[PDB]
């Protein structure tokens, strides 16, 4: 998921700008990185070429080759005079509205010929890796999801047990804890706690009555003819263990 | 084009400055080698002439 | 028009190679002249 997501980043930035870059590479095959004149590239809008070429008219008019040949989806306004002349004319053209092709990756960080070759390489390579990484993630799903969600269940069990383990009270030779059990769960807890050391001592207290009774948990326990309306009566809040069980009147 | 001919003229000016500096340094090298062949031809000739004279003085004294 | 820039860069590289060979030619003729002057001085000195 590092590899394919960054691959999709590079492929999305590549496929949208293959053909203007290859076009300016075929246009600038007489100067790749020649050390006399920078090549101001601007993939611009429709036929308003004089509005951005006014800076070139302010520059050398009988020289300083600047035009947009083809690929009318975006007019490839290339400007080429010199170093400082093209820099100042690019400043004036940006005052008229212009921007140079300075993108991330390899296209807007290297010379245009080899960068266009690298973009052709990524355009011819990347859907193969698209398909193969989908195939390998499908295999990874189909033969890893079972054991990883099984250990997820195990991890949730361990975290639940250890975070509930701090709800006790102890010093140095023993602990004590308290809990609440509904009365139709007494034989299960009794046979479960019959396992331990010398059947360590339970206190099955009948709960203290309705005075000082707000901390008591509540359940519903309705007969099974009226059972499936518990969600419909429990959209609202819950009673206070001493409030009437409201659930049979709705059936 | 105009700036085409300007850049071609700048390349010609660089070649011209290069060849003029090469001519100047080659002239200086052959000049100093000429003075070292000169003044060495002075020194060894005067030394050998003085050796010949001192040999004649010692021979007539003997 | 692209071939114009290609041929111009090619012939400018050719002119730079020619100027470099001309400078090396200056250097090697000057070395041969210095060698000839040393040989003349040594021959005249030996005969002298």
């Amino acid at each position: 998921t590092r590899q394919k997501q960054e691959l999709e980043e590079e492929l999305a930035l590549a496929q949208a700008y293959l053909e203007p870059l290859e076009r300016l590479a075929a246009l600038a095959h007489g100067l790749d990185k020649s050390p006399f004149l920078r090549v101001i590239p601007f993939l611009l809008t429709e036929k308003e070429l004089p509005l951005v070429e006014e800076a070139l008219r302010k520059a050398l008019e009988d020289r300083y080759l600047l035009a947009h040949e083809a690929y009318a989806g975006g007019v490839a306004a290339l400007v080429v005079v010199h170093r400082k002349e093209v820099d100042q004319a690019k400043a004036a053209l940006s005052r008229a509205g212009v921007a140079e092709l300075r993108l991330p990756g390899a296209l807007g960080e290297l010379p245009l010929s080899e960068a266009a070759r690298r973009l052709k390489e990524r355009a011819e390579a990347a859907p193969r890796e698209l398909s193969e990484v989908r195939q390998h993630l499908a295999k990874l799903a189909r033969e890893s999801a079972s054991t990883l969600q099984s250990l997820w269940t195990r991890a949730q069990d361990e975290v639940a047990r250890l975070k509930a383990l701090e709800e006790l009270a102890s010093g140095r030779f023993g602990f004590a804890l308290l809990g609440y059990v509904p009365v139709k769960a007494k034989p299960k807890v009794e046979e479960a706690l019959a396992r331990h050391k010398e059947s360590v001592v339970y206190a099955f207290e009948p709960v203290d009555e309705h005075h000082e009774a707000d901390r008591i948990p509540v359940v519903l326990d309705n007969p099974p003819w009226a059972k499936p309306f518990e969600l419909l009566v429990s959209f609202l809040n819950t009673p206070k263990y001493g409030t009437f069980d409201p659930t049979p009147v709705v059936p | 084009s105009k700036l085409e001919a300007i850049l071609s003229q700048e390349v010609e000016a660089e070649i011209q400055a290069l060849l003029q500096e090469a001519e100047a340094k080659a002239e200086a090298v052959k000049r100093e080698a000429e003075e070292k062949a000169k003044a060495l031809l002075q020194a060894r000739e005067r030394a050998l002439e003085a050796q010949y004279r001192a040999a004649l003085r010692r021979a007539e004294s003997a | 028009l692209i071939k114009s820039l290609a041929e111009k860069e090619k012939q400018l590289l050719e002119r730079l190679e020619a100027a470099k060979k001309e400078a090396e030619e200056r250097v090697k003729r000057a070395e041969a002249e210095a060698k000839a002057l040393l040989e003349e001085a040594e021959a005249k000195a030996k005969a002298l």
